[PDB]
């Protein structure tokens, strides 16, 4: 099975709702080639979904080392930060995608800005110290 | 089957126009770009011709032409995008 083939399994699984069954199809598409961004960002989403915030963020590492413009490199990675309480980051993170989004003209509605807005409250609900 | 053959067809008129879009200028080059065109307007081709023909004859025009496609398209994968709540999707 080529590696293109197995991430399409895979998707179908995610769509399923399966998600360690499709992680396992990214593994091994990215087996038959690493150097492809995206099998590394799908992976980190099924780890999103599955509650692991420090796998996600080791694929997300990968997909950036290939692909530094990827909006959804960057904003799973804010997500990964944000989960993990590193909200500076992770703001950072999610207007690089932000910026990333508006250059390519992608439309995600109103995905982004949403996103932004939560982690801004986030970092502030956390700000409490003193 | 008609079922079955309109699908290869389809994707074969679609991928030509695919690659000859617009938005995927510099994210192919014009090598890659031309072997798409040749293998789809071949299997548009033989299905012009070929309409007597059987089941595995079909299937082996279908697993040829996507062993030319998936390199191509995985190299889409591998440009400056690289080829993209809707965010939260897998690609």
């Amino acid at each position: 099975p080529s590696a293109q083939e197995l991430k399409e399994q895979g998707n179908r699984l995610f769509v399923g709702r399966k998600y360690p069954e499709a992680a396992a199809c990214y593994g091994r598409a990215i087996t038959r080639n690493p150097l492809v961004a995206v099998y590394y960002t799908n992976r980190a989403l099924c780890y999103l979904k599955m509650q692991q915030h420090e796998q996600a963020l080791a694929d997300c590492r990968r997909a950036l080392e290939l692909d530094g413009q990827s909006v959804k490199a960057h904003f799973f990675l804010g997500q990964c930060q944000l989960e993990m309480e590193s909200y500076d980051e992770a703001i950072a993170n999610l207007q690089r995608a932000y910026s990333l989004a508006k250059e390519q003209r992608l439309n995600f509605g109103d995905d982004i800005p949403s996103a932004l807005r939560i982690a801004k409250k986030k970092r502030w609900n956390s700000i409490e110290e003193r | 089957d008609p079922f079955t053959e309109f699908s290869l067809e389809s994707y074969a008129f679609n991928m030509k126009a695919t690659v000859e879009d617009e938005k995927l200028q510099g994210k192919i080059n014009d090598e890659d770009k031309q072997k798409i065109l040749d293998k789809c307007n071949e299997i548009i081709n033989w299905l012009d011709k070929n309409q007597t023909a059987e089941k595995e004859e079909f299937e082996h025009q279908q697993k040829e032409l996507e062993k030319v496609c998936n390199p191509i398209i995985t190299k889409l994968y591998q440009s400056a995008g690289g080829m993209p709540p809707t965010i939260e999707e897998v690609d």
